[PDB]
């Protein structure tokens, strides 16, 4: 399997705003495995943010971010997205644009690739 | 006093330090940055690395002690192994 | 995923030989400068156990 993965978004804003992140992915794998983004903060480690398939069919999200985090997945040109609304400063962190290479997520521990970190900033 | 052998002599992964003072031997294998020229100066004040990141291996035994002196050394190294 | 094993290397190693620099794979003619792309892959990889 040869995956390549380009995130694209991020940067500073502020608190209670919007924005949008997007996860692309390229080459070859096994079958029409899930995407997902993580975010990890400075001294800490890395959090489950976001899960959906390669369908729109399952969407997961961490009990933390229930119901506030979104995640699409587009139609035509296969960038998933990731919209992200009222923002708090515990939201100040790197995320990473994580694959797993298989049809059913019962978990998220099988991670086969990453992606480039991008940093998110919330602040006054 | 000593031999500091390596590769590409940078981080890396090879710094070996085979420093010999009055005391004994302090044969090395860590791996560090060393400066840019590696003197030392009693003399018992030895400043060559700055960082040891990991280290392998350690050392220590008795040291190798006109004019009155001639030493002869014939570094090699097969399969790993380093010979004296 | 606490055990790591190389996938990528420019040169094979000779007999009983360990490399554990981590510098940032180069596989085209264009510098990765440490950043993973194209391209630039991260030498090692996991190993998946289950
Ligand atoms: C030595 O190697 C480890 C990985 O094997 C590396 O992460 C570490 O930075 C090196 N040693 C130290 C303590 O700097």
């Amino acid at each position: 399997s040869a995956v390549q993965l380009q995130a694209s978004g991020g940067g500073f804003v502020q608190p209670g705003g919007s924005l949008r992140l997007s996860c692309a992915a390229s080459g070859w794998a096994e079958t029409f495995g899930h995407m997902g983004w993580f975010r990890q903060a400075p001294g800490k480690e890395r959090e489950f943010v976001s899960a959906i398939d390669w369908w729109d069919t399952v969407h997961y999200y961490a009990d933390s971010v229930k119901g506030r985090f979104t995640i699409s997945r587009d139609n035509s040109k296969n960038t998933v997205y990731l919209q992200m609304n009222s923002l708090r400063a515990e939201d100040t962190a790197t995320y990473y644009c994580a694959y797993w290479d298989m049809d059913y997520l019962q978990n998220s521990i099988p991670v086969d690739y990453w992606g480039q970190g991008t940093q998110v900033t919330v602040s006054s | 006093r000593g031999w500091i052998f390596g590769t590409t002599l940078d981080s890396k992964t090879q710094s070996l330090l085979i420093v010999n003072n009055a005391t004994n031997v302090v044969i090395k294998v860590c791996e560090f940055q060393f400066c840019n020229d590696p003197f030392l100066d009693m003399e018992s004040e030895f400043r060559v690395y700055s960082s040891a990141n990991n280290c392998t291996f350690e050392y220590v035994s008795q040291p190798f002690l006109n004019f009155k002196n001639l030493r002869e050394f014939v570094f090699k190294n097969i399969d790993g192994y380093f010979k004296i | 995923y606490n055990y790591l094993y190389r996938l990528f290397r420019k040169s094979n190693l000779k007999p009983f030989e360990r490399d554990i620099s981590t510098e940032i794979y180069q596989a085209g003619n264009k510098p990765c400068n440490g950043v993973a792309g194209f391209n630039c892959y991260f030498p090692l990889r996991s190993y998946s156990f289950r």
